[PDB]
């Protein structure tokens, strides 16, 4: 497959309660499959659909 | 060959977890000091156990 | 009673501040010592006074 045209990870938002103003968005890390040095080619589309 | 051609099917493949189900993080706390602060950044805790 | 129900009603319930408003911290200094080091974990400071 091609990565230029794999869905991204989502930016999740920080809520930053006490100010109560948007702290800002992240890279979705905290919840990312890891699949290219184990996974290949079977579980590259499979990531890619998730 | 039946058990192959019935377990390569993706939707049936071995899944496996770790019994211990916990991130491992040691911190070094001094000798005479009796406080330690753990503090970690955003992080979107999808599926924390405890 | 009027009084005492337009005190129970959320909108309008007491609030009370500590008029010295700062966490007390003693950090011991022995005689001989001229200098003092306080460190301090991470923290937001969200509305610290000084």
């Amino acid at each position: 497959m091609n990565l230029l045209n794999a869905a991204p990870t989502p930016y999740v938002w920080k809520y930053n309660p006490v100010t109560g103003k948007c702290a800002g968005a992240q890279q979705n890390y905290g919840a990312t499959i890891d699949w290219v040095l184990p996974g290949g080619n079977s579980f590259a589309y499979a990531a890619d659909e998730i | 060959n039946q058990l192959e051609l019935m377990l390569r099917n993706a939707t049936n493949d071995q899944t496996f977890v770790d019994y211990l189900g916990a991130k491992n993080a040691l911190y070094s706390v001094p000798a005479g000091s009796t406080a330690l602060t753990i503090n970690i950044p955003a992080r979107t805790w999808e599926g924390m156990r405890g």
